[PDB]
């Protein structure tokens, strides 16, 4: 076994008639495949950080009878065999403070944005317990994503776990990014964890946050694909513990995990190198408990704790839409809803490619505000109609006015749902867009005219009649005073857009 | 070779080398090998069922009569604590090979039909230290009748390197007449 | 003067604890590690002996987080298995795995405690009375009627409706139940346990004042819990159920969502115990671990447990060994479908793959049995025709096969039903449908007297009268 | 040592005596009407079984000379079997299907039909739910089928060693009557569950596994079991033993390992399908495969 | 400056045993001092893939191990495979080792 190396044994013979405690320091036996076995450290706790001579940290997890298995956080490509280790005493912590806002950060909470050291006074555990059964309440505030297709039809509340699930290159990062960009006015701290992605792709997202001022309330936890498997396994627990520092300090928080799919494959990489018996698709048995330690930490807390929340939006990539695959089906059983981004819609230019009929949310009506509950209820029933009317449309081919109206209405309901990337819409603008498209005030326009009309219509209401925004931002209800004051601006915009 | 039996024996030699008891430790290790030959004695130490506490008391008494070296008594105590007493015999045999390495000595095996004289042994030892580089050379003899007249020596780090002229003439002449 | 152990190894939630040679703990006995943290000293790391290893050493599985445990802590052998408070003191209370209250109330009265490892009832003490059990659901009451006093399974993958359907079986039944219901939450959302704890209080079941008159005990070991805890949640809930069966001699309802997570947690720690896995990475002791839970559920000649379980089916694969080892224990299996939930038909129950022991004419009646056959003969024939109509369509079918397609397309929508629990998804109110309404509603589709109505008239209506009243508005509105 | 019980009280370091014998069973005429264990101890709670002799639980099969050709009918009452897939005395006919398709109800109706046929019936229920076994015993005892039937029951609460030995407990009872000139019928309700109990035993003994982690000798498990069912020659008294194994399949997957093994062992198979079952054809004999 | 010894040759995979202190880290190039078919020196370059413990690395050879003997001396280079770069590489075909295999002289 590992301890019988003949240096360790030789030392033992010399000191047999002796009392000793080597509880402080230890010797590296071997470094390979993401774990190190260390002789000594006779008083490390399970889950304790240990420090090396090269500077690499590891979490002591396999405390066997003569050695300790240490999970290397980082490349162990420099850890010399025989080198000394150090018991830190602290038990798997990251420093966490208010000074992480604006910073791009590692899985070890070290700054990688080249902007210097970060000062912190408090800590938080990486493997910290989820809120219990009484430390929670019902999810009732909305978290506005700015995408009309979510905020009207698959609405995410504050404290909800909502899955962003789709194939590769279907706008999954975009739905996560535009949700972070929309949290400018709100007191919501976003945390963006990029697990195992292109470093060029993370650098575009960080620059898009700098360009739009979203990096005054956002932490970016960035691992790349070039990074080792333990840091990609670790980084969602880092980014969740950054998000728990503000949750239990009464703030509201938004955590995004980009590829929970790539955390599952990095933990699979770790445990097949550890020679652990796998299961379906060679993932180990701890794959469900991997992502359910993580996502049960997202919770709307009770008023006895200060009502912090943490909306978690994990992102899972599917292979050709295989929802029956092991990693999408584990996260669907953890998450409260899912947002299916489909690749038939993304290739057809229907961005954001949100498959509305298959995307569910557990708190549907509880999340939305009373303007959204009133107005977007007619939106959900029209697409229930228009899904059946697109069927047998070419079969019938003799479209009567009980159908040809209700189809040409339904095509421009999709034109309501198209948004450009990195441009969210405010709640006043969503309830103004869904109101006009549902009534049929767009029916005389062409399909290449609805997108340009509504941009002229929202810019009309910002400038000229701002009393519509005063009602929805204060009452949060679609009032008869608000409905009439909107219809007056629909008339003026039809007069302008014609000539 | 690097197996658990070899690994332990190497440690035992290294501590002796440090403390300059290589001659003193080697005698004790040879003394142990006589002790553990006996089926009854070996069985008592080796089996899991007999209580470990009882084993130490018996071991201590054995050490006193034996008068073993202070580390050598430890080394067996270390084996007993760490459960590897089931492979003591392999460990003891392994130590001899390690002990030759440390000295820089080499071992040789020479065999004959009839017993031979000391000057022949010294000259074979000369030749083996020549072709081997023994710092010093060592020698062993095993009388076997089924050869014709020759001598076979056997040397190397393992019992590997072999040269002889007794029957290799005859088997060679069979295999050379088939040509 | 209990024997005292030392921890030899910590590998995840599996601890190897070194004992003196004279005294070893028995298998399934609980161990209390002394424990230590930054602030205080928690003895809250309870273990449970699994294997005797030799060299005076056991192998135990922890019920809590092992972070902060050091090699060489003192371990106290309790001398008994894991005991749990049982009785009327457990009514209205949420428990841990360890029998400890989570609901932030007073401590429980531990005068009456009970171990979580007990043998099953004897073969002599069983009852053989085959009573039917009505749930208010059209797929369930017609095509797979449930066993009053027996094991019931809800099969299906993720996001098909096992939790919504099991909250309907709490809603329709547990308030009308004359005895105590017990919920066991094994590896589920902690949010879902928060909602059930509020649904019980809002329905008057867990009353805030005078909590000892509540008739529901909740037991939760959820997704966040370590895998040794989630093995023993179902045994904590089952021990509390079989107190009311044996001692109070009451009929008990035992809802366990999810028993797949009971298996999956027993597969995770079995890897840490060093065992050679069976097919698909599962533990070798799978049918014995599963059968140790299910054979303690059966009803005796004193009382009766009815258990409704949700069984998660991984990757929509009913041939997976953890769904497959569950089928042998169940009196009724209600397989939920994904292809039906993708259509929006809810409850997404596959009407042909859902079975029951009860659907036999000496139990359900002869009027009920001859129509449950005719629904299944119709939906089987339409099942066979969906390779012909998959490519050619409906146009090439004969006159008889088109009539079987037409009636089975109306049967499938009248199988669906709005739920009380699902009024926050759709907004439409739920409908309880009695079995006398269910049998006559399918008499009318199979006799053909409602062949003139549209097929969408049958979708999400309670009675067949509501299918008639909906058929008017689809025919009236122009 | 594989334990015929749970090893809860067993202490590490304690003594253990070797009995001297290999796997016997108390055996007599008094087992008729009794629901027994895998140790042949009565679990119906009706008193001790008076038994003088003993047989071996793993006893060898009759040879090639000890037998004769199967020539006498064993009527099941199912016209689909007695016309096209006939079972005779001495034959091993597998009953294979999916879950909830009619496997037990075919095999129970065989035992119930033996009312005045003068055969002894043994019902082995390996790994089956105890309320399901108690319902089978109640159906037998109401018809008067328990006057000539033995029920051997190992429910799933039992350890795997007793489920592994329940068919050999039942077959050693059947060989008691086969060798005393009687004709015997034995049903093993779930041979597939015997193999899963034997997979559990061999994976905790740390034996190297094979397909679906079954050991290599899971074929020899059922072959030495089923080759005991035979019709003896006129010199051995001409008694018989008809086996009716039951094997479930996974949505009709006979590419699975254990159904592929048992189909090759028995003298024919009765396929019950769920498509014929839901479409009214009951008993759901899939004849062109049978 | 470290000399190792080949402990085992199993296929293209080598295990090389080193002294206890002086030790290559992972991905460094090992140069196995081998002998050829006829009897000339020819060296085999490798790369450390695993540190096996007990001062022993596991290497995967960049060339054929056919004719390697357990116990030949192996040079630890202290660095991974270094390969010539520059304008001296343009128009040239290279090996894995940065060796020109296009028979146009050495890379100057
Ligand atoms: N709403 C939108 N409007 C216009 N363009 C969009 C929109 N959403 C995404 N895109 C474009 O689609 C491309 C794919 O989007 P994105 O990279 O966000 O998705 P992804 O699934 O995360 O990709 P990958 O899986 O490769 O990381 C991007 O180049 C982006 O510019
Ligand atoms: N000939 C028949 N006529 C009517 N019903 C039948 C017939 N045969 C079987 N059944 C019905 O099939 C149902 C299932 O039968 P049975 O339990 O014998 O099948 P099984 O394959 O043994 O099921 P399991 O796999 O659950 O043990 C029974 O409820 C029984 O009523
Ligand atoms: N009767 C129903 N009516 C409408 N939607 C339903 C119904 N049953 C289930 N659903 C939808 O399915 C989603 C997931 O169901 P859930 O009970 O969580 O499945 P599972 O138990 O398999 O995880 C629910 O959030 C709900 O939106
Ligand atoms: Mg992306
Ligand atoms: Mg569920
Ligand atoms: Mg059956």
């Amino acid at each position: 076994r590992a301890d019988e190396i003949s240096k360790i044994i030789r030392e033992r013979i010399e000191g047999y008639n002796r009392e000793v405690k080597v509880v402080n320091t230890g010797t590296v036996l071997q470094v390979g495949d993401g774990i190190a076995r260390i002789h000594g450290l006779d008083e490390v706790m399970a889950g304790e950080l240990v420090e090396f001579e090269e500077g690499t940290i590891g979490i002591a997890l396999n405390l066997e009878s003569n050695n300790v298995g240490v999970v290397l956080m980082g490349d162990g490509l420099m850890i010399q065999e025989g080198s000394s280790v150090k018991a830190t005493g602290r038990i798997a912590q990251i420093p966490v403070s208010e000074a992480y806002l604006g910073r791009v950060i590692n899985a070890l909470a070290k700054p990688i944005d080249g902007r210097g050291e970060i000062t912190a006074s408090e800590s938080r555990l990486i493997e910290s317990p989820a809120p219990g059964i009484m430390s929670r309440r019902s999810v009732y505030e909305p978290l506005q994503t700015g995408l009309i297709a979510i905020d009207a039809m698959i609405p995410v509340g504050r404290g909800q776990r909502e899955l962003i699930i789709g194939d590769r290159q279907t706008g999954k990062t975009a739905v996560a990014t535009d949700t972070i960009l929309n949290q400018q006015g709100q007191n919501v701290i976003c945390v963006y964890v990029a697990i195992g992605q292109k470093a060029s792709s993370v650098a575009q997202v960080v620059t898009n946050f700098q360009e739009r001022g979203a990096m005054e309330y956002t932490i970016v936890v960035a691992e790349t694909a070039d990074s080792p498997a333990t840091l990609q396994y670790l980084a969602p627990y880092t980014g969740a513990a950054l998000a728990e520092y503000f949750m239990y300090r009464e703030r509201h928080t938004l955590i995004i995990y980009d590829d929970l799919s790539k955390q599952a494959q990095a933990y699979r990489q770790m445990s097949l190198l550890l020679r652990r018996p796998p299961g379906r698709e060679a993932y180990p048995g701890d794959v469900f408990y991997l992502h359910s330690r993580l996502l049960e930490r997202a919770a709307k807390l009770s008023s006895l704790l200060g009502e912090g929340s943490m909306t978690a939006l994990p992102i899972v990539e599917t292979q050709a839409g295989d929802v029956s695959a092991y990693i999408p089906t584990n996260v669907i059983s953890i998450t409260d809803g899912q947002i299916f981004l489909s690749a038939d819609l993304f290739n057809a230019g229907i961005r954001p490619a949100i498959n509305v009929g298959i995307s569910v949310s557990r708190v549907g009506s509880a999340a939305q505000i009373k303007a959204m509950k009133k107005v977007a209820g007619k939106l959900k029933l029209e697409l229930a109609q228009f899904a059946e009317l697109e069927a047998f449309a070419q079969f019938a081919s003799d479209l009567d006015k009980a159908t040809q109206n209700q189809l040409a209405r339904g095509q421009r309901l999709r034109e309501l749902l198209k948004q450009p990337q990195s441009a969210p819409l405010t709640v006043e603008e969503q309830v103004m867009t869904i109101y006009t498209g549902t009534n049929g005030y767009l029916d005389s326009l062409e399909l290449d005219q609805v997108r340009k009309y509504l941009v002229e219509l929202r810019t009309y209401v910002k400038t000229n009649k701002p009393e519509f925004q005063e009602i929805i931002s204060s009452t949060k209800t679609f009032t008869e005073e608000a409905e009439a004051l909107l219809k007056e601006a629909i008339q003026e915009q039809m007069e302008r857009f014609l000539l | 070779v690097d197996s658990t039996a070899s690994r332990y024996a190497s440690a035992l030699a290294d501590v002796a080398d440090v403390t300059g008891t290589l001659e003193a430790t080697n005698s004790d290790v040879e003394k142990l090998i006589r002790i553990f030959s006996e089926e009854p004695v070996y069985y008592f130490f080796a089996n899991p069922v007999i209580s470990i506490d009882n084993k130490r008391s018996v071991l201590d008494e054995i050490i006193t009569t034996s008068g073993l070296q202070p580390h050598t008594a430890n080394f067996i105590n270390i084996l007993i604590d760490s459960e590897r007493i089931n492979l003591v015999k392999e460990i003891l045999n392994e130590f001899e090979d390690v002990f030759n390495k440390i000295t820089g000595t080499e071992v040789a095996v020479v065999t004959s039909v009839v017993k031979l004289e000391n000057d022949h042994l010294a000259q074979i030892a000369k030749g083996v230290q020549k072709i081997t580089g023994a710092k010093n050379v060592r020698i062993k003899t095993v009388i076997d009748p089924s050869l014709v007249a020759g001598f076979t020596i056997r040397y190397g780090n393992e019992g590997s390197k072999l040269v002889d002229m007794s029957v290799k003439k005859q088997l060679e002449e069979i295999a050379a007449q088939l040509e | 003067k209990k024997n005292l152990g030392r921890i030899a190894q910590i590998i995840g939630p599996v601890l190897d604890v070194a004992f003196p040679p004279g005294k070893m703990p028995n298998i399934y006995n609980a161990l209390i590690v002394k424990g230590r943290d930054t602030a205080g000293q928690p003895m809250n790391v309870t273990c449970e002996v699994q294997q005797l290893l030799g060299n005076n050493r056991v192998r135990a599985v922890a019920m809590s987080a092992t972070d902060g445990l050091t090699r060489g802590m003192e371990v106290i052998d309790t001398g008994a298995p894991l005991s749990v408070p049982v009785g009327g003191a457990t009514l209205g209370r949420i428990f841990n795995v360890l029998g400890e209250p989570v609901d932030n109330l007073g401590p429980v009265d531990t005068r009456t405690t009970s171990p979580i490892h007990r043998s099953a009832p004897a073969f002599t003490q069983l009852d053989t009375k085959l009573s039917i059990f009505e749930t208010g659901i059209k797929v369930v009451d017609l095509l797979a009627p449930y066993r009053r006093g027996g094991k019931i399974g809800l099969f299906g993958g993720a996001g098909v409706g096992k939790t919504v359907l099991i909250m309907e079986l709490i809603n329709n039944i547990a308030k009308a139940h004359g005895g105590v219901s017990v919920f066991g939450g094994v590896g589920e959302r902690t949010r879902e346990g928060n909602d059930l704890y509020m649904e019980m209080k809002e329905s008057g079941v867990i009353n805030e004042q005078n909590i000892a008159e509540s008739k529901v005990a909740l037991v939760y070991g959820q997704m966040n819990e370590p895998p040794g805890a989630r093995m023993r949640v179902g045994l904590t809930a089952l021990t509390m159920a079989e107190y009311f069966r044996d001692v109070n001699e009451q009929d008990v309802l035992l809802f366990i969502d999810n028993i797949f997570r009971f298996v999956q947690a027993g597969s995770e720690v079995s890897a840490l115990l060093g065992r050679m896995p069976s097919a698909v990475g599962y533990q070798p002791t799978l049918s014995t671990e599963m059968g140790s839970l299910q054979e303690r559920i059966t009803s005796t000649k004193e009382g009766s447990i009815t258990s409704i379980q949700a069984v998660y089916v991984p990757a929509d694969d009913l041939t997976d060994p953890a769904p497959a080892t569950t089928f042998a224990h169940l009196d009724a299996t209600t397989v939920l479908s994904r292809g039906l939930a993708a259509k929006g038909i809810y409850p997404a129950v596959d009407p042909l793959d859902s079975t029951s022991t009860m659907l036999q004419p000496r139990i359900v009646g002869e009027e009920h049995y001859e129509i449950a056959q005719r629904v299944k003969e119709t939906l089987q024939r339409y099942k066979e025709l969906q390779d012909i109509i998959a490519i050619l369509g409906l146009d090439e079918l004969s006159e008889e096969d088109r009539l079987t397609v037409a009636r089975a397309r109306k049967i499938e929508r009248f199988l669906s039903q709005p739920f009380f629990v699902a009024e926050v998804f759709t907004g439409s109110p739920g409908k309880y449908v009695g079995l006398a309404e269910t049998i006559r509603g399918f008499q009318l589709i199979l006799s053909g007297e409602l062949d003139s109505l549209p097929e969408q008239a049958f979708y999400l209506v309670g009675n067949i009268d509501e299918a008639t009243a909906k058929a008017m508005n689809l025919e009236m509105e122009s």
